Order: structure tokens, then sequence, then C-alpha cells
RNA sequence: GGAAGGGCACCACCAGGAGUGGAGCCUGCGGCUUAAUUUGACGGGGAAACUCACCAGGUCCAGACACAAUAAGGAUUGACAGAUUGAGAGCUCUUUCUUGAUUUUGUGGGUGGUGGUGCAUGGCCGUUCUUAGUUGGUGGAGUGAUUUGUCUGCUUAAUUGCGAUAACGAACGAGACCUUAACCUACUAAAUAGUGGUGCUAGCAUUUGCUGGUUAUCCACUUCUUAGAGGGACUAUCGGUUUCAAGCCGAUGGAAGUUUGAGGCAAUAACAGGUCUGUGAUGCCCUUAGACGUUCUGGGCCGCACGCGCGCUACACUGACGGAGCCAGCGAGUCUAACCUUGGCCGAGAGGUCUUGGUAAUCUUGUGAAACUCCGUCGUGCUGGGGAUAGAGCAUUGUAAU
């Protein structure tokens, strides 16, 4: 397993070089004399491009830059969504924050803050259920700009529901995120 | 890769006009191709000087060496449009025997599509040589 | 002699970096000499 | 037991003081004998640019002495890369 | 409207100081001359080669594809050595020979657009109006155009505010945002900085001491060097001036009291301002025997009745010469090279030799700079001021120093 120094230096190279190709994160695993650095990705059609693009470009750029001959290291790619644009990963994170003793308000602020720092047009988190009280309550946390009717609902907003089991009862997390329509592509 | 383009021009004349088809393939694929891609890649306007153009011109005298050494891994390494115009004027100006031009066209038609490859195929269709029927079937 | 973009007009020939005063103020925000006083 | 001097340089004061203070905290929490962070003069590299104007750069330097075996020195030098 | 009134400035004047234009010379422009004195209005345009963009010449290499001939017993393309070859390099043919249609010649739409100037599109380094009072939303009253806002007054550096008043809101302005200066024996902290004490050690008078040598002999500290945290200044306070309002001025305390001083930063309203070696069956002179590309030599860019200008050095006795003392700071320094150099010997010196230290708060370095201080020579005499011009040689860098 390679070190976090190499991983952070590839983060430094990618954050300055993949500025408009959607660098979400880096997954990386090391087999004997092969370090596989999967570029985790906002949108991957910037990565793949027209008939095989940024993977060949960055491979040859590392081979030309970091003095690597073809055969020592290998560069991979996988297609996922942006962790902020996706309601699934943010709902996993909201479930995580609620299960580790963080309240509705600060977790909602942190998740909505991370989504708006990601680059979504807007988002909304709906939190229902019972928190230390007998009576049930619901709470909306919306920010940015969202739409609620029509075919753009099917086009632009992602919705994810999670039943998060606490010691008192069960809570229903409903994460709804509006992606940037200019970046639809 | 630290030569001058005059030195690369004269060394290409020397190492194509004396070395054989596989040997100048290795020369152009190792020494001319990497210096070529580093002159154009590391520059901010991504163009080429005139004497590397003359070097690629003089490298076509043995056409096996030219096509097997210069053109075929370059398009698989990422070919842009200044390389297309320059090496297409190379491919146009020097009289090439028809068999290796046919093998070059049979190579370039199979590639992933790019307007540089379109320029090279356009130059090879400016020849109108006596093509074998396999090169016609690749069209 | 300008060895970067053939821009002999106003070379900054000090220390061999050799950028013209037009393009030196293009690349002024890459080295670090910026406006303080 | 190897005595190694670490000479650190930076342009900004907050990250350099953070790195030096992390060296101090981590070399103090497992009982290493050491000299404190010696703070060299900030050198002011300037260029008079075409009246006339002045471009400036502050360069800050610290150095810290440490005495430690190879494992601790390598883990400190690897982790403190920022 | 050629009315008058204020700023508010040493690119304006008064108090002056240094001066230029006066002499010689360096250097930029103009003019003349040329074969060229390349070319702009400092052009990073410092300078024999280069840079060179200009002359005297000598040269390579052109021109794609198509298409009529030409064929391996030979079209020809290259490795050559000799005859060469003028100043140099090329060039041609006699062999030893590779030859192998890369043909060669002459053409036809144009490859070549590394031949380009114009049409659009997108857009950019220096920017600059670095918007310091204006805009519009309406109101109303007037056929249009127009009034008000945008004013009697008072006030501020300002259309900044007060106030009266066809008035009522908002924006960019402007203030304002950023960055700097100075005082911190109160922090927090040191062999790439220093100070003192203290060990070992050198000389001198000795009665205790003075001068030191000692990159570890140890300690303390940051008084001085230094990195920050903060702090402080916000016109603090007093008194004139001001509708006694936002504010100005004199004085005190204060490190700092003129906005403690300078510069970068936007929004709105002008830049054909300068290219991109850009894309587009774009328009268009040729498509090449043009050098546009390359070279290779030798002269230029410096030439001189003169004009426009900036500088250096003088016309001396508040000075020149001969000694002595020897005071700083900003910088800057070598790798896959010859940088900064300490020291020691040689030479009148220029310089040379031999090394050594430093990739740097460490060595150069304490850069023992110059002006300055003191003592002697000079004695007002184009003088012992001046150093222009010219001769002779000797050394250094550079291929080449005329």
């Amino acid at each position: 397993v390679a070190d976090g120094v190499f991983y952070a230096e590839l983060n430094e190279f990618f954050t300055r070089e993949l500025a408009e190709e959607g660098y979400s994160g880096v997954e990386v695993r090391v087999t004997p004399t092969k370090t596989e650095v999967i570029i985790r990705a906002t949108r991957t059609q910037d990565v793949l491009g027209e008939n095989g693009r940024r993977i060949n470009e960055l491979t040859l750029l590392v081979q030309k830059r970091f003095k690597y001959a073809p055969g020592t290291i290998v560069l991979y790619a996988e297609r996922v969504q942006d962790r902020g644009l996706s309601a699934v990963a943010q709902a996993e994170s909201m479930k995580f924050k609620l299960l580790n003793g963080l309240a509705i308000r600060r977790a909602a602020y942190g998740v909505v803050r991370y989504v708006m720092e990601s680059g979504a047009k807007g988002c909304e988190v709906v939190v229902s259920g019972k928190l230390r009280a007998a009576r049930a309550k619901a709470m909306k946390f919306a920010d940015g700009f969202l739409i609620h009717s029509g075919q753009p609902v099917n086009d632009f907003i992602d919705t994810a529901t999670r039943h998060v089991l606490m010691r008192q009862g069960v809570l229903g997390i409903k994460v709804k995120i509006m992606r940037d329509p200019a970046k639809s592509r | 890769e630290e030569w001058s383009p005059h030195v690369v021009y004269e060394a290409t004349k020397l190492f194509v006009s004396n070395l054989t088809a596989k040997e100048s393939q290795k020369f152009i694929n190792l020494i001319l191709l990497e210096r070529f891609r580093d002159n154009i890649e590391t520059s901010e306007d991504h163009s080429l000087n005139y004497h590397i153009y003359r070097a690629v011109k003089k490298s076509l005298y043995k056409p096996s060496a030219f096509f097997k050494g210069f053109l075929f891994p370059l398009v698989e390494t990422g070919c842009n449009v200044r390389e297309a115009t320059i090496a297409g004027s190379v491919l146009a100006k020097v009289s090439v025997p028809a068999l290796h031009s046919s093998a070059a066209l049979s190579y370039l038609l199979r590639l992933p599509f790019s307007p540089p490859t379109t320029v090279f195929i356009k130059i090879l269709l400016d020849k109108k040589y006596a093509l074998p029927y396999q090169t016609v079937d690749d069209c | 002699q300008c060895r970067v973009c053939s821009s002999h007009t106003g070379l900054i020939r000090k220390y061999g970096l050799n950028i013209c005063r037009q393009c030196f103020r293009e690349k002024a925000n890459d080295i670090g000499f910026n406006k303080f006083r | 037991i190897i005595k190694i001097r670490i000479t650190l340089t930076s342009t900004k004061v907050k990250q350099l003081e953070n790195v030096s203070s992390n060296i101090v905290k981590n070399a103090e929490q497992h009982n290493l004998v050491k000299k404190g962070p010696v703070r060299l003069p900030t050198k002011v590299l300037k260029i008079s640019t075409r009246t006339w104007e002045t471009y400036e750069m502050r360069i800050h330097k610290r150095y810290i002495d440490l005495e430690a075996p190879v494992q601790i020195v390598k883990r400190i030098t690897q982790i403190t890369i920022e």
C-alpha cells in the first residue's frame, strides 16, 4: 500500500490540472509493483471524452512529467456521481451524522453546506420523526433554488430516502438535491 | 531531446538516409517522436519550428521507416492539428511509393476518429495512387 | 535571448528566466512578486 | 540515535508556525531532547520594476534540532509533508 | 460669449540651494555623406561575432499532386578519393562503386498557405474613466422641446452633511477594502546572530587590571540582531473658528496628531487601442526560379562645417600632492560548472601562480567603499588646478581588439 504523501501529491496535481473535468476524489489500491490510482468522479464524460480522453491525456502527462516509463504504474477510472450532487451519498452522510450524536440542525447545516460547496443549484433535507420527545416532528432545510413539477423533476433533481434507526424510534431522511442545469451535458 | 532543430534535421537526414527501414523506424519512434511531442507539448501555443518540419520531410525517403516509425504510434499518443498540418505537408511534398502509402491509409482509416487523422487521410487521398483492393475496402 | 515564446522585447535578462515585460506581467501571479507597496 | 537538524522555510507565517508547533508537540509527547525553533531573519527579496515601483517577497525560515532513531525521524519527515 | 471668483502645484511664482545652456569630452535625436551609416519616437536600443533587422559579394533548396514520354543490358540517387577553389564554402566530371523509378524534362487545376493582407466570430498582457457627482424610477406642470429633482442660505478637501423647499425612493460613485512604515529592558526564543560571566592560553604593568586568541569549555539572556503575538492612534485632551452641526485651525500629552504617509482593488461609462504564428469550398496578386527560407565571408549600425539635449571632468589654497587613521548598508555568488574568492609567493603595476572557504545571517564579509579626520609638500603663478589630445611598450577577456 502506497503512502498518503503520494496520494496527496496526486490530489495537488489533479486539483490544479482537473479543474474543469470533475475531480471528486481518489480511490487507490496497490498490488505488487502496481499502484492503481482510480480517479473518483463530478461528471465523467469530461474524463472519458470523445473516443478515448483525459485518462490517456493524464497518463501520458504523468509519463512525460513524472519520468515514468509505460509499464511501472497504471492509471484507471471509474464512473460514479459527484458526492455532493448525489442525494444517495449525502443521505448516507446524513444518516451517519444522525447516528453519531449530531443533532438535526448542525448536521443539516453541514450537509447542505457541503452540497452548496460542491456546486449544486440547490438542495433540501426533510427530517421527520421523534427526537427525545413523545410527539413527532418534521423539519425542512432548503437552500439554493429547486423545482417541484414536470419533466425537469425527472431530469434534474435526485431524491433519496433513508430510514435511520435510533434508540427511541425511527427517523425518515429525505434528501433532495438540484443539480446545475447548465452542467447537464 | 536537448538538441537544436537544425541538429535534429541533420541527424534525421543522417539516420534515415543511412539506417534501414526498421532502424530508422526505431530512430524516428524514439528520438524524433519524443523530441517532436516535447517541442509541441511543452510549448504554450502548441506549434512547431520549421526545421523539425524539414526533419519529418527528410524522414520519408524510406517510407517503411517513416510510416512504421513516425505516424503510427503518434496518433495513438494524441495527435493535434499543428502536427496534422505540418506532417500532412510532409506527407504531401515527398513522393512516396504506393505500397506504404496504402498501408498508411489502411492504418489511418482504422483509427479512433480525429480531424488530424482526417487531414492525413485527406493528404493520402490527394495522391490517387494505384491502391491495392484491401486499401480500397478500408475506405 | 528569449527562449520561451520568442519575445525579446523587454527581457527580465536577469537570472536567465528571460520573459518579456509584457509576458512577465502575464506570469507575475505564478512566481510571487506581487503588489504590496 | 541520530541527531538531525531540520531547516524549514516558508512564505506564509501561519502554516510554518503550525508545522514547527507540530514538530514541538510530537517530539515533546514522547520524550525527545531537542533545541527550540530557532527563527532566522525573514529575508526580503525585492525587484525594482519599471517613476518606478517595487515588488516584494518575505521569506521566513526556522530550524529545529532533533535527536531520534531512524523510525521516528522517517515517520516525522513523512507525515509533516505539507 | 474673450465676465469675474476660488483652488493649489516647486513638471507655477516668491525665500533661497544645486544647477544646465559657458570650456573639453561621453551619450540620444536631427542634418550631411555613403555602398550601408538598418529602423522607431529611451525603444532593456549597452556595446568587433551573434543579437542585426543594413551594404559588397559568393552560394544552397525550391514545385506538391495529376499527367505525355523515358526502365533494372540502366533513369537515377547516395559512400567516396583525386582534378578542384575563388577570399571561403559549394559546383562539374574520372574511377572504387551503392545504383533501383526517390526516376529526369516540360506542363495542367494548386499542394505551400512555415506568401499573406481584408470579412466576420470569440476573446486577451500595458491597461484606464486608476468613474471624487451624476444617473435613471416615476411624479406633476408644459403641443413638441422643457421645469423640478439638479436649491435662497450655510458648510466640508467633495453633490460630505445641515437647512429651506414639487416633492418621494435606489444605484454605482466618493469616502471606504488590501498592503506597508515607526515605539515596545512587558511576552516567545535562539552555535547560519550577538552580549556578558566563566574555563585553557598570549603580551603588557603589576595593587586589583587592559588587550585578546579559544564554530562547543559551559551557563544565562535577547540589552543590542531576529520570527511573531498583540498593543498603540481613535485627531487623546485643551482653546480659537464653524448654522457655534457634520468639520477646520493653534497648543499640550503622545513612538506616531497634515487623512502618521504612500501606493494596488472594484461598478458604470471610452479605447479599431496591440495580436491569435485561430478558425471558416472566406475576397484576392501571384501560385516558386522569388529568396520569404538558408548560409558563408568582409564592411556597417560609431563616419563628420553644423543644429536640439542630458551627463562626466575642471577653471583650484573651505584646494591639489605625500603619507597616516580606516566608517557603513542594500545586494550577489558556482552542477553536472569555472561563480564569488580568503590566504601564500612572483611582478613597478596590469596581472600571474598555488590553493583554500562558501549553493550561503556561516566563506567572500566586519565587503577596513568614497567623501571624511590629522600631519607634512605646494604658494596663487592656465600653478604643483585641469586632463583633453597624442607617442611608446606591457598584460587581461574574447575565435577575431584594426
